[PDB]
């Protein structure tokens, strides 16, 4: 919500979220097919010491 | 669809001149030709230099002085389907002459580039 | 691609005079001596009508013969407003001039007929009259598209009627 | 630029002729068969008729063809006065060649046509008929002028539809 | 039967180029002259080029400076009565020029060939 | 307002001199031509000298022996639109003849001005 | 292919000289003249300095007291069609003639390498 | 830019003489011919001195008696484009022949300095 405001066509800031997920591939498949944003971007790792 | 070349317009300094019929634009490059010899060979270039010919309505706001002073202008051969080409600092070459109340200027350059 | 052309001019001549003409309308032939008597004048008003098309530099082009056929009232043999029929004349040539139309460009004005015999005089009108050429193409063939899978290829020698038949059902795509 | 030079055209007349000619006057259309028989001649008199215009050198310019219908009267067989009508003819082609008419200039003379039919004849009128070709350019675009503040600027790029829309509504001359 | 040569179709790089009219082919070959000294003796030899002249409308798809650029290319000329020759590595020569919406292509090549 | 020229008037020590048609002025300039090498470089300057050709009836009041005698007149071009042309210590050139009452003047000076 | 030279750059510490119609080069090496007697005797050697003719257009860049100023310089005529031949240690020979806006000149050395 | 020399001004006592078509310049300095042996062992130095031909038509204010009385006059060489040369201390060398309405001549000097 925050970013989609500053992305916004008027407030002309603009936002980009970077996050990391640790678990199994289901897990990040899953999380994936949930959020659907533009905004966010994920990077999968499966068992990061 | 398949638009064919109608009118030419004829600009000099961002303003049309009144190119009554048939302006004439030659590009500049080489003009290759023959190269006969025992048998035929290929071909042999040769620089040429840009050229717009229009003929224009003489006793015009333009006026003949300023015409026949035109050292360094920037010519621009626009075709009605989109195509134009500028011509890089021309200048006016042949002998002017307002015969008619007509006048026909050939415009000369270095090099003519295909802007927009 | 005439009809787009045509509707090309409707619309910039709309655009143009707006209010001033009354009303625009395709005229189905040349204005004879009875259009004055048949058609819906309303003047002031302005008619485009087909000539034909004479022969384009190509095989693809043509050039094709426009008309602009202007009316007013001419009551007690006095125009209704001579500086606005000849305001009207001549922004309709130069608003119509070198512009392109669809896909005819280069309209060229060719001839301006005043074109008042006594049938419009005494019937109330003036009918000067534009004609214009313009460099107009054909339209291209028309396109296809299908696709379907390549099974089978039949091919047949031609050898004599009644000789024994030679041929291949080739039929690609077949694994062993 | 046509009404002008019609008005220029008559202006000289008058000034050149003044009282000798009864009257001058626009004639709405070329002269016709029946026209002997509609219009207000009161000869001696003068009219001026646009006769169209072909195409000229330009774009911007034609050359438009004018007309001088010269009228007098020929009671029994007898013009009133041969060397006045004479006179006449010689005077109009003489102050109106070559002068500009407002913006129309290079007025040339081409023809001069007796134009006295039997029509005319009987009717007591001779018709002694002026052509002439003129330059005359056509009317420049129309200019504009308009000041508003500069204050918004709003650009949406162009993505599909349904996409989220992206878009920037500048809104200059703000200051924080 | 004894069906004559009507249009003249002029192609590049297997598309079709709008030729108006007179769009000449000259083959490539030998251009035999006299030999007159004392008396009559035969004919002497001279080597050319295959030569295809067309005019093309300006402002079209093809566009000027694809035609200015043509070093090599394959024209081929095909008679609508059924004969094609095509020209083997042809090159633009001549002075191009879009006067009046109007271009003239002469096409040289070393050699025609008769395919087809 | 755009007022294109219409007829032009050739004057002699400030008298009208009846030209028929098509009567042409030449100003007095450098003819620019291009200057090619391995590539084209820009253009080459020639002084030129301003001409008048305009055509007279023969046997009228101006004479043929008058015309011949001109070695040194003030000409005049003028456009009826209004801009004119003074051409200064002006001669016959060329060779006069009076052909089926028609005579050809072409009056040569070394400068020509924009008076007016 | 089909690049028979037609047109050359001459290069002067990387400045293309400004050429006219004809260049002309002479690479360095030997002149074989005859040596004859009863028989024909072969041949005979006798050295070559390169040379490299070439006119330019007065009142370029390069200027003429530049030109009687080269003692050291190293010259690259290069071709067209690629041939780029260097002359190092070069000199400036002759009288640079300033004819009718035409700088005739002649540059040559004792070395020719064909580079590239 | 695009101001290649095509037309001279010869200036004598600041006079400008009336020059024809054809004016050439020679700049003082170092004819540089070759000494070749075995080798081409470089070039050899000979001195050279300014020259100016030039062609007058007669009957102008210079005179041709003017001309042959000419000893030590100071000769300026100006170019269109801008390139002046001046020359001290010269004089008119050979036979000024006065053939056809011409006088041609030539002014030769020891120094020639490129002033401006």
């Amino acid at each position: 919500t925050e970013l989609q405001e500053r992305w916004g066509p008027v407030n002309q800031a603009d936002g980009f979220a970077v996050t990391v997920l640790s678990g199994t591939y289901g897990d990040i498949s899953t999380f994936g097919v949930s959020r659907n944003d533009h905004l966010i971007s994920c990077m999968g790792i499966a068992g990061a010491p | 669809g398949n638009q064919r070349q109608g009118v030419a317009f004829i600009r000099v300094n961002g303003m049309e001149l009144e190119s009554m019929e048939g302006a004439s634009f030659t590009p500049s490059g080489i003009t290759r030709e023959e190269v006969t010899g025992s048998r035929v060979y290929g071909w042999k270039g040769k620089p040429r230099a840009a050229k717009v010919e229009c003929k224009i309505p003489g006793g015009g706001p333009i006026g003949l002085d300023e015409i026949i002073d035109w050292e360094n202008i920037t010519v621009e051969f626009q075709a009605d389907t989109g195509e134009t080409w500028m011509l890089a600092n021309a200048w006016q070459a042949d002998e002017p002459k307002n015969d008619g109340g007509e006048i026909s200027l050939v415009l000369m350059a270095k090099q003519s580039k295909r802007i927009a | 691609m005439l009809e787009e052309t045509e509707a090309a001019l409707l619309a910039r001549v709309r655009e143009l005079f707006g209010a001033t003409l009354r009303q625009v309308e395709p005229l189905t032939g040349t204005w004879t001596n009875e259009d004055v008597h048949r058609l819906f004048l309303a003047p002031p008003s302005v008619f485009l009508a087909w000539m034909g098309c004479g022969e384009g530099r190509t095989r693809r082009e043509v050039e094709s013969r426009w008309a602009f056929f202007v009316v007013a009232e001419l009551l007690n043999g006095e125009p209704v407003n001579r500086p606005g029929i000849y305001q009207i004349v001549e922004r309709l040539i130069a608003g119509v001039n070198g512009q392109t139309f669809g896909p005819t460009t280069g309209m060229r004005l060719t001839q301006v007929r005043n074109l008042c015999d006594d049938n419009r005089i005494n019937a109330g009108v003036v009918l000067y009259g534009v004609l214009f050429s313009g460099t107009t193409p054909l339209p291209s063939v028309v396109d296809l598209d299908s696709l379907d899978d390549y099974e089978r290829h039949w091919q047949t020698w031609k050898f004599p009627d009644e000789t024994p038949e030679f041929a291949a059902h080739i039929n690609v795509n077949q694994e062993k």
